[PDB]
Formats: C-alpha cells, sequence, structure tokens
C-alpha cells in the first residue's frame, strides 16, 4: 500500500500525452469543426485507457467494472484535461497546442457554443481557485472512481480522497480553509458532470443527424448510448 | 458490445 504522497507521485507518472491537432487549411465549418474535435477525442481516449490502467488498483477491478466505470467517465475526463490545458487562458480552450479556440469560432457548429461557455466558466472557476497541480491529478482519479471489486472501488476512491487532503494540508492553510478548499473543489464535480451530459446530448444528436463520422473507439463508446 | 475496449484493457 502507499502513502497519501507516493499515490500522487504515482498519478502524476501515469499522465497521458498531449495529443497533437492542427486546424485545417481551409476556414473552419461544422462538419470540419466537429471532425477535427471527434478525431482528437478518438487519439485522447486510446491514451485515458492506459492511464486508467496505472491507477493503483484499477486492473484488479473486474473487467466488468473497468468497462463500466471508462464508459461513464470518459467525456468528463476529456473536459477536466481541457480546462486544465485552458487554466491560464481566458476566453479561450486549448484542445492541443496547434488547436487554440476563440470562444466565437464555436458560432459555426450548431448548438456547441453552449457547451464552450460551460467549460471556459468552470474553467474560470478553477482559475479563481488557483487549482494546483497535484489537486488536479487527484480530481481527475476521482472522476474515474466516482462516475458510476466493489469493495476494491470504494477502497481506491477513499485513497485518493486522502491523497486530495494530504495536498490541501501540505498548503499549510488553517484547518477551516482546508475543509472549506475540499468542499470548493469537490462542488465543481457537479458542474464537470453536466457539462458531460449536455456534450454528450450533443454529439449524439451530432452523429444521430450524420454530421460527422465516428470511428473506432469513439464510435463503440458512443453506440453504448 | 465492447470489442475495442476491452482488447486496449487487456492489451500489454
Ligand atoms: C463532444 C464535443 C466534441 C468533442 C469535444 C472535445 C474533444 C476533446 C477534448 O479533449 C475535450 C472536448 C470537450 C468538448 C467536446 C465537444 C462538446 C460538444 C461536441 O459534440
Amino acid at each position: 500500500a502507499l502513502s497519501p504522497e507516493q499515490l500522487v507521485l504515482t498519478l502524476l507518472e501515469a499522465e497521458p500525452p498531449h495529443v497533437l491537432i492542427s486546424r485545417p487549411s481551409a476556414p473552419f465549418t461544422e462538419a470540419s469543426m466537429m471532425m477535427s474535435l471527434t478525431k482528437l477525442a478518438d487519439k485522447e481516449l486510446v491514451h485515458m485507457i492506459s492511464w486508467a490502467k496505472k491507477i493503483p488498483g484499477f486492473v484488479e477491478l473486474s473487467l466488468f467494472d473497468q468497462v463500466r466505470l471508462l464508459e461513464s467517465c470518459w467525456m468528463e475526463v476529456l473536459m477536466m484535461g481541457l480546462m486544465w490545458r485552458s487554466i491560464d487562458h481566458p476566453g479561450k480552450l486549448i484542445f492541443a497546442p496547434d488547436l487554440v479556440l476563440d470562444r466565437d469560432e464555436g458560432k459555426c457548429v450548431e448548438g456547441i457554443l453552449e457547451i464552450f461557455d460551460m467549460l471556459l466558466a468552470t474553467t474560470s472557476r478553477f482559475r479563481e481557485l488557483k487549482l494546483q497541480h497535484k489537486e488536479y491529478l487527484c480530481v481527475k482519479a476521482m472522476i474515474l472512481l466516482n462516475s458510476s471489486s466493489s469493495r476494491k472501488l470504494a477502497h481506491l476512491l477513499n485513497a485518493v480522497t486522502d491523497a486530495l487532503v494530504w495536498v490541501i494540508a501540505k498548503s499549510g492553510i488553517s484547518s477551516q480553509q482546508q475543509s472549506m478548499r475540499l468542499a470548493n473543489l469537490l462542488m465543481l464535480l457537479s458542474h464537470v458532470r453536466h457539462a458531460s451530459n449536455k456534450g454528450m446530448e450533443h454529439l449524439l444528436n451530432m452523429k444521430c443527424k450524420n454530421v460527422v463520422p465516428v470511428y473506432d473507439l469513439l464510435l463503440e463508446m458512443l453506440n453504448a448510448h | 458490445r465492447h470489442p475495442l475496449l476491452l482488447r486496449h484493457l487487456l492489451q500489454n
């Protein structure tokens, strides 16, 4: 079993790489913006499965639970990553190093502007709280593990919570400020979940009306709905 | 209904 500090370091070593994607040469259309964003998502999904497998305890769960967790959390985990990438750039969504979208560029995709505004507002909350790197790592793991072998899972989630509490304690703030910071970080989990629910409705519709074709792993996740 | 995800989960 790991100490809180060691668990955090394990999460740090597990971080997935930044997928590279570029703008098309021609101006964005509804179809081409949806193509660039789903292509990004599908590649990230491959690395996400590898990340989850490195979270201590995950591969000891039943293979059924592993499927269920990833199936439930994937959009949330993508959005959390995006928000972290975007945290020091107000008005912008840093999908990848060469795909940095200004808020208004979403005007070309029907319905996406609402979701961009949710992601941007939640990102601003994390900015105002001064979310720290180690806190981000614990929260992202908590998203996976709370998305819902059973004894193992509640234990795993508790270990990650203990790790977050440990990180907050290291900041040196008062006992009541520590409780307050824990509450404020965790209250943002429901905003991430809300944005995921809305993003999933949007993408499912776009797929359904054949605005954008999706393949392989992303296709398989969407067909589950 | 998860051939790919299972394969990624099991691959090394
Ligand atoms: C799911 C959507 C396509 C993929 C987008 C994506 C793609 C990659 C990523 O890391 C984060 C996000 C969040 C916003 C997502 C979009 C919101 C609506 C759209 O359908």
